[PDB]
């Protein structure tokens, strides 16, 4: 990785990486996403 | 990746047949080696054979 | 490309010839030298054929008569994709490698191999990555979404490549290329999608991109590598560093033999092709008798490229010996080679060359100025005029006129001396310079 | 699409069973006596009895010495080593010339060894492991591993050490591995091909399943040279600590290999030979332009030749009565000191004739896939006899290029004349060099 | 230590990353073993370095501190006047635009 | 101040028309040579040509080195200028041609612009992954760092409350020192204290640092990494320089061409000056002949004071100025002339006035006559002993007695040779 | 046939052919003739075997192919093994890493060896079945068994601390010294062979040692002085005994080793065996080398130096003048010269017969006579090679014995030096001249 990166201390899950074009900006499991 | 494709097919391990012995000076003593060679020569497997 | 200021052979663009190997009187930079040009064209065609190995041609003639110019012409007309290694005879004597080893490296550098492989590729716009944690049911539940110009599809990661996309910070909405077998991820920049979303990033992303076709295809990758690169690579643990540091250090012969056998097996297996390029040696008279003796045998090897030689002198004493030989070369090496001779230059040819140099250096010359330059070139030398023409440009600019006239050329001639005039002045006042025996007179009086 | 370089039109000595040399066979023409002598020499080499014999071929330039040596190498066969060298190649910079000469001397003799090995090759399952009952803080008594292969499966039990080796390899459960019980080393061949499509992507190559029985008994035969053993002992590659690998990182420069190491290697090789495991095969060391050697290497050759395992050395030289380089007042034949030529045998090579030159040109044209006329061939032969044999052979190719340019498949007289006018030889260049002001 | 602190100034004019690590062959992708590279880096990190301070002094250099007073003509006179004034127990108001 | 045989020469002293004034810029005479040097200077400033080669030839004490120094000083500090002597090319660890090519690469320069990102301030927490809670005097921010920079941090024995200074581009780490907040923890605490840095923790700067092609060639030829132990041992593994392959030079050329095409950098060719070229041998002359016909070579100027002499390395090859004829053919020769009485007197006066010395008219005339009779350099060098002799007598002005005593004390070459020939014991 | 020699140039020689009264027999042990030289060599061999004389220079001089190298090889063979014999040539002295004097000193040090004895005590046969159960791994006892002994040993804290590292499976034959050193792993008993199916890379099955548990043994090692210097020079110098990059060992190490060897000899732990340093082609050697030898011959730790040369009044390298045997008079003064004479016809015939017998070649009487005639007119080595060439000729003809026709065919197939010289002289134009003038064109 590129050395020296800025983080905001919020969330910051090293094993969770979610990236999209942000059309909904919602996790598929945010709160057991279903019905 | 292309060169390391026929390695084990025609390679003989030199260290196995005591041909790279130059490092055996590091951790082997003379009298222990002599005792091993004394208690080395067969005479046991042939019995079960 | 290849940002450069100027070269003494910058105007030469690949020899000049026809489809019948006939030389035009003036084409692509060089003029005259019709027989030498046709011989160079024949040599070039022989090189392009690639079915003949280890031929030695020696270009010989008086100095400043299109020898290095002809070499540059044949090198340029040969084009890329064919190796052309140009070296000087004085750079083989090194304190790190024996002259034989340096000559061997130069010979190996001039022959290349093209290795062709077939690989499947996955390309397209990625729109979303989803990554999970470690769970008993699955070590990592990750999915990738890919959008082409016509297809959208979902891929599932298998516990390793997620380290691939997390090793470097990648993000969606861009076109990437990933190899099934290799596993390398190449981010080509940023996709097109909506123009506004990537129109305010401050340039970057290499002028973005747009998806072209489908998801996965099958392509062919060809890698061109010189043989010497192969020996350096296989010599040490990390020889590709030595490809830049230059500390190979007399690679052993077993490596070379193994490379030869493996390359031959590839060639008759249809996995690689051979390009026999050209090795050119300037000022071959600077070599040694040992180097010539080694070349005598190195020429007859199967993987021997076409060798060109340039020398000036005639009937001189060869280095490393005590007898005088023609061209500064031994008799047997001369017998092994084919000689191409060059003649002097006509006044008309000198004028044409000077005009070409003028139009190359963006300098405008009046007709009388060109005539005076041609007269000086015929009187003294071509290179003196080819330097005076450039040096008079600054004098012309000092008068606030772009065109060069007779007065500028006269001023340049009277300002910058010449070999003959300098020799005459030295002989007239030899008591002021340092003598051969070291005796000097400095005091003006007495 | 086959490349040629001054050779490959010769493929043997052209000798019958009785050793009589046919006039035109194997690519050779003439030189009956030299071919017969070289056949006798190669027979002696095949006899595998002598040690240190020395042959030197004498003759003028372009007479067939190098061709004779390459014919000897071709006749010998690929198995027997044949190390070619040039005289100037011995002057190394990293190490003294004597060491390089000895290294090339030992590179000529070879050794064929054999070794029988067992091996085991799809992993089905593995279980690691009893009560300590002593000073064992963590005990792993044994590890049970099952393999699938193709011609039936089988399970077995194996030591904890090979289990730690597996963990170092870090193989999964659905994999194919390569375990050699001789050294107790496991090699991960890879995943299993039939285990594909578990995920949409996977970097690792899946690789098919091993064929045949899992428990394979086999034997291997390898040809090496004594120089390989010397290099392996001098610069061992094993080692895991920092010092060993960082020594491996530095460039490998030749050193002065001691005599004791060579003696120990010889003793070990002799012990293995006495058991019938391996057999030795002497080779040939070939040297070009021995006049490039100085007096020091020439003197050391006397000591090297009289050794016990010296190979057969073949030397080439074209000089007459010249001063041996390295000294200023020693006139010797072929530039070889009198003692050395007293130590060896001499084979003379005779110059060719017009008909032989014509036949050589015809053979080169045929092997080059070119078409020539009888009149053109006669003109080429006369040209060669006027200037040199090599000149016509070199000039053949540009004639072919010129013929191809005019859409004509046959070499003709005007093409040969045009090639003569376009390309000069040594004699004309010498005749036009001194008749000019600027060199 | 004092001499090496006072007389170590110069720094390289140009440096290229991904070359120091590639020199030893210890990188993400290399011909050396995946775990063999770990043993040597662990050993090297355990290895102490007595030349570290020279490394720091030869990589980044700071442009001193006192020269701020030196490099302005008015500041030297201001410092002299302020010292003379403070030594005599006075107080001052400074004005500027 | 300090003077050494120069620094009284401040330029070619030319006007806009290029005509050399008789006395200007610490120069007298040498009008034609000065005009030719000015023409060459304009040609260099054009930044179009490449590989142009001139040499200036004349007797000793005629101003060749002075002319080269004046050219360099008139060109300006922006343009690189590499001076050299013929004897430097005979190195020990690399071949002569490699050293010549190294100087060739060193001769030309490249001006580039770069952006540097910097972090600094007090450290609040340090937790292994490394996460650093930097806090400036106005802002606070947490950063994630690589293991290498973490190792550099550990080697700096940093702790909570230490103002530090990290650079993002290079990874360089420097602990500025303990924060001023904890200024009362030990009455004789040895650690120094520094106030918290001003501004936000993250800053960006734009710099126009210059470089040379040889600099960024040796950058990837051999590294000078820094604070990492692995980099230290890697740079310690090889302590000797080596010959650079042409492939590295080609890659450097491609990278530089891409940079200048992107509108981020510009190229400034320089000058390579070689004094006493007669020390070069035939092999170096041939290699320089080959290397001049390149597409990146700079302007090379050569100096020599020789007649028709034998080229070093050969037996009977005689040539003017000891330079092979083939290299002479691609050369531009600039003549240099000897001086006269009044010119010598003016030069002596200039050298006296630059050395803050007072010389009376009669002493100056005697010095000029001496310089004409023996040499110019001897008269120039005899000034300082005359000044000290005058000072010892508690005076300020040089007198005829002072120059006479200086003549008595010190000898020139002619009288030394005369006393050498007429003596028994060597 | 312990060595790997196939057939040497002179392998028929096994020692000097002399008897108890030192009188050389006419032919025995592969040597023929040279009675005076053989007697002198026997005297030299007696002197070196005596071991009470240090630093003697003997020089063997004679025309080429008269047995100088053969005489030295015979002396080396008769001296037997266990005595160092360092054989070198002059050209090997000039090195690119070491000076001439350093290489000469290393050769001198290699030439003489020392026998060093060492007394040690061991315990072997650790088929244990340990018994360890207070706290902190108490109950420090373990059994030891062998063929004739069996006993239980208690353990200490440091002993168990050593035992836990390098774990012993309680059924493996292990050894340990009472010198407060390290316990050494030896092997595994045969009872645990069938247990697994794939043994490791460090496991062997040694039988149970017999005798007594506490054994005491003396071992004698033969080490050259140069080996000791190399070992003590660096941290790990023994590797340089194979790579060869010793790098000019300093004088302090050498004098320290000299003092150590003197102390060892005084204490009776070591004894010095002098050897012989043989130098072929000593004529080619720099004046610096002779200057160094002149002083190195006078050291107490100096071997017997044999030199060989075959030059007349020739120029010594590194100088401008001519001296006999290519050696300075200063060095020639401190030496004794053994001169070898030319060979007789009958001696040549006997040598040829012996060499043919060595190669299992059956010569006819007339073939042997013709070979002797050729070896008398030409050199001897020419005929010596001709015998093998003619044997190959005859074998190609399907006939075991070699006849006159085969010998004549071999003679006319391979050229003697004189005939080649004559042919070169008669055809000077075809060969490349001293000035590089050749005539390739045939017309
Ligand atoms: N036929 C030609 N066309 C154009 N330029 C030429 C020609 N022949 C020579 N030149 C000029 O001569 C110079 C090269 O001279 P060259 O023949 O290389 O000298 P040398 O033979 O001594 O190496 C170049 O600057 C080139 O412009
Ligand atoms: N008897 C022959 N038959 C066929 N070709 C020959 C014969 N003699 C010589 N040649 C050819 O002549 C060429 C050059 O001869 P070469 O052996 O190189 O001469 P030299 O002995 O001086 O090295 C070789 O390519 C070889 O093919
Ligand atoms: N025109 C001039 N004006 C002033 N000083 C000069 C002039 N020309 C030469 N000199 C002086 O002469 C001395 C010799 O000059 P320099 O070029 O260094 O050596 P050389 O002239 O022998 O090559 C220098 O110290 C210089 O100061
Ligand atoms: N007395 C002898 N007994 C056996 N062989 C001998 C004898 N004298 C000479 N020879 C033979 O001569 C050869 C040795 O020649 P030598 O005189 O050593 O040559 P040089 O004088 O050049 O060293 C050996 O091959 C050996 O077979
Ligand atoms: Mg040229
Ligand atoms: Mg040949
Ligand atoms: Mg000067
Ligand atoms: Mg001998």
């Amino acid at each position: 990785k590129a050395l020296v990166e800025e983080i905001d201390k919020k969330t910051y899950n090293p094993d969770i990486y979610f990236t999209s074009l942000d059309p909904q900006a919602r996790r598929y499991t945010s709160k057991k996403i279903n019905k | 990746k292309l060169f390391k494709k026929n390695n084990q097919v025609n390679r003989v391990d030199l260290d196995f047949l005591n041909l790279v012995f130059t490092l055996n000076d590091k951790d082997l003593t003379s009298y222990h080696a002599e005792e091993i060679s004394k208690l080395t020569c067969v005479k046991n497997f042939v019995e079960e054979v | 490309k290849s940002l450069s200021l100027i070269a003494a052979h910058s105007h030469i663009t690949g020899l000049g010839l026809d489809e019948n190997l006939q030389p035009r009187p003036t084409s692509e930079g060089m003029v005259g030298q019709l027989q030498a040009r046709r011989a160079a064209g024949v040599i070039l065609k022989m090189v392009q054929n690639g079915t003949i190995a280890g031929r030695a041609v020696l270009v010989a003639g008086p100095p400043s008569t299109g020898k290095t110019a002809l070499a540059m012409g044949v090198s340029q007309s040969l084009g890329k994709d064919v190796p052309f290694t140009a070296i000087a005879g004085s750079e083989i004597f090194s304190l790190e490698l024996s002259k034989t080893e340096a000559l061997t490296q130069a010979f190996r550098k001039s022959i290349g191999i093209k290795i062709k492989e077939e690989t499947e590729l996955i390309e397209g716009e990625v729109v979303e990555i989803q990554i999970d944690r470690s769970i008993t049911g699955g070590h990592k539940q990750g999915k990738l979404t890919i959008k082409t110009t016509d297809m959208e599809t979902i891929y599932e990661l298998g516990n390793k490549m997620i380290d691939g996309l997390t090793k470097e910070k990648v993000l969606a909405g861009d076109v990437i290329s990933i190899d099934k077998a290799s596993g390398k991820i190449t981010k080509l920049g940023r996709s097109f999608a909506r123009s506004r979303d990537y129109d305010a990033m401050g340039a970057d992303t290499r002028f973005v991109q747009c998806p072209e076709g489908e998801l996965q295809k099958r392509k062919t990758v060809v890698h061109t590598v010189s043989l010497h690169e192969i020996d350096v690579i296989n010599s040490r643990t990390q020889g590709f560093l030595a490809l830049f540091t230059g500390d190979t250090g007399e690679i052993r012969s077993e490596v070379r033999d193994q490379i030869n056998t493996k390359v031959a097996e590839w060639k008759e297996e249809g996995k690689a092709e051979i390009v026999p390029g050209v090795l050119f040696i300037d000022e071959v008279h600077m070599l040694d008798i040992e180097c010539f003796s080694f070349i005598n045998r190195a020429l007859e090897d199967e993987f021997a490229p076409i060798v060109m030689m340039a020398t000036n002198r005639g009937v001189s004493k060869t280095r490393g010996t005590n007898y005088k030989s023609p061209h500064g070369l031994p008799l047997d090496l001369l017998d092994r080679s084919i000689i191409i001779t060059t003649k002097s230059y006509n006044e008309q040819e000198i004028k044409t060359i000077l005009s070409i140099r003028a139009q190359e250096e963006e300098v405008e010359l009046s007709s009388d100025a060109l005539d005076l330059l041609t007269k000086t070139g015929v009187e003294t030398s071509l290179r003196y005029s080819s330097n005076l023409i450039s040096v008079a440009q600054q004098i012309a600019m000092k008068r606030k006129n772009n065109t060069v006239e007779v007065e500028d050329v006269k001023r340049a001639y009277l300002l910058f001396l010449d070999s003959a005039r300098s020799v005459k002045y030295v002989q007239e006042n030899e008591s002021q310079y340092i003598d051969d025996q070291g005796n000097v007179q400095i005091s003006i009086a007495k | 699409v086959t490349r040629t370089a001054a050779h490959t039109h010769i493929k043997g000595l052209g000798l019958d069973e009785s050793g009589v040399a046919k006039r035109v066979e194997g690519g050779f023409v003439g030189q009956i006596e030299a071919r017969e002598a070289c056949g006798v020499i190669v027979d002696l080499i095949k006899a595998k009895k002598m040690s240190g014999r020395a042959i030197l071929l004498a003759g003028g330039p372009s007479t067939g010495k190098t061709a004779l040596a390459l014919a000897i190498s071709q006749e010998l066969g690929p198995k027997v080593p044949f190390c070619p060298l040039v005289g100037s190649e011995l002057y190394s910079v990293e190490v003294k010339k004597t060491e390089t000469l000895m290294e090339n001397f030992r590179r000529a003799i070879g050794l064929r060894i054999k070794e029988t090995k067992e091996v085991y090759e799809e992993v089905t399952e593995l279980t690691p492991e009893e009560n300590p009952l002593g000073g064992y803080g963590k005990t792993i008594s044994h590890v049970i591993v099952g393999l699938k292969s193709a011609k039936g499966t089988k399970t077995l039990r194996l030591d904890p050490t090979i289990y730690e080796s597996i963990q170092r390899e870090k193989v999964s459960i659905g994999d194919v591995i390569y375990i050699e019980a001789n050294t107790g080393a496991v090699k991960r061949v890879g995943r299993s091909d039939a285990y594909a499509t578990e995920f949409d992507l996977e970097t690792e190559e899946y690789v098919p399943l091993p064929k045949g029985e899992v428990h394979k008994k086999k034997e291997i035969v390898q040809d090496v040279t004594l120089h390989d053993l010397d290099v392996a002992n001098a610069r061992p590659q094993g080692g895991q600590d920092v010092i060993s690998m960082m020594g491996q990182l530095l460039k490998p420069k030749k050193t002065e290999i001691t005599e004791k190491l060579r003696q120990e290697v010889n003793k070990v090789v002799a012990k293995y030979i006495d058991q019938g495991v391996a057999e030795l095969i002497p080779g040939v060391l070939f040297i070009d332009e021995v006049n490039m050697l100085d007096i020091e290497i020439f003197t050391y050759l006397n000591k090297a030749l009289e050794s016990n395992i010296a190979p057969v050395v073949v030397l080439a030289s074209n000089r007459g009565m010249t001063t041996v380089r390295g000294t200023e007042d020693v006139i010797s034949p072929h530039g070889v000191p009198p003692d050395l030529i007293d130590r060896l045998l001499i084979v003379r090579t005779l110059p060719y004739d017009k008909d032989e030159i014509r036949t050589i040109i015809e053979r080169r044209a045929t092997v080059e896939r070119l078409q020539v006329e009888s009149s053109a061939l006669d003109l080429l032969a006369t040209m060669g006899t006027e200037t040199s044999l090599r000149y016509a052979l070199q000039l053949l190719a540009p004639c072919g290029i010129l013929a191809q340019t005019s859409n004509r498949k046959e070499i003709v007289v005007n093409d040969v004349n045009e090639a003569k006018l376009l390309f000069l030889d040594a004699k004309r260049s010498t005749k036009i060099l001194e008749t000019s002001a600027n060199y | 230590r004092k001499i090496i602190d006072t007389f170590a100034v110069l720094t390289p004019s140009a440096v290229s990353l991904d070359m120091r690590k590639l020199a030893l062959g210890l990188n993400d992708d290399s011909s050396v073993g995946e775990n063999t590279r770990l043993k040597v880096m662990q050993n090297c990190f355990e290895v102490s370095n007595p030349l570290h301070q020279l490394q720091t002094k030869l990589t980044i250099a700071f442009p001193d501190k006192s020269l701020l007073q030196y490099d302005c003509g008015k500041l030297q006179k201001l410092a002299i006047l302020l010292q003379q004034l403070k030594d005599n127990g006075h107080r001052a108001l400074i004005f500027t635009q």
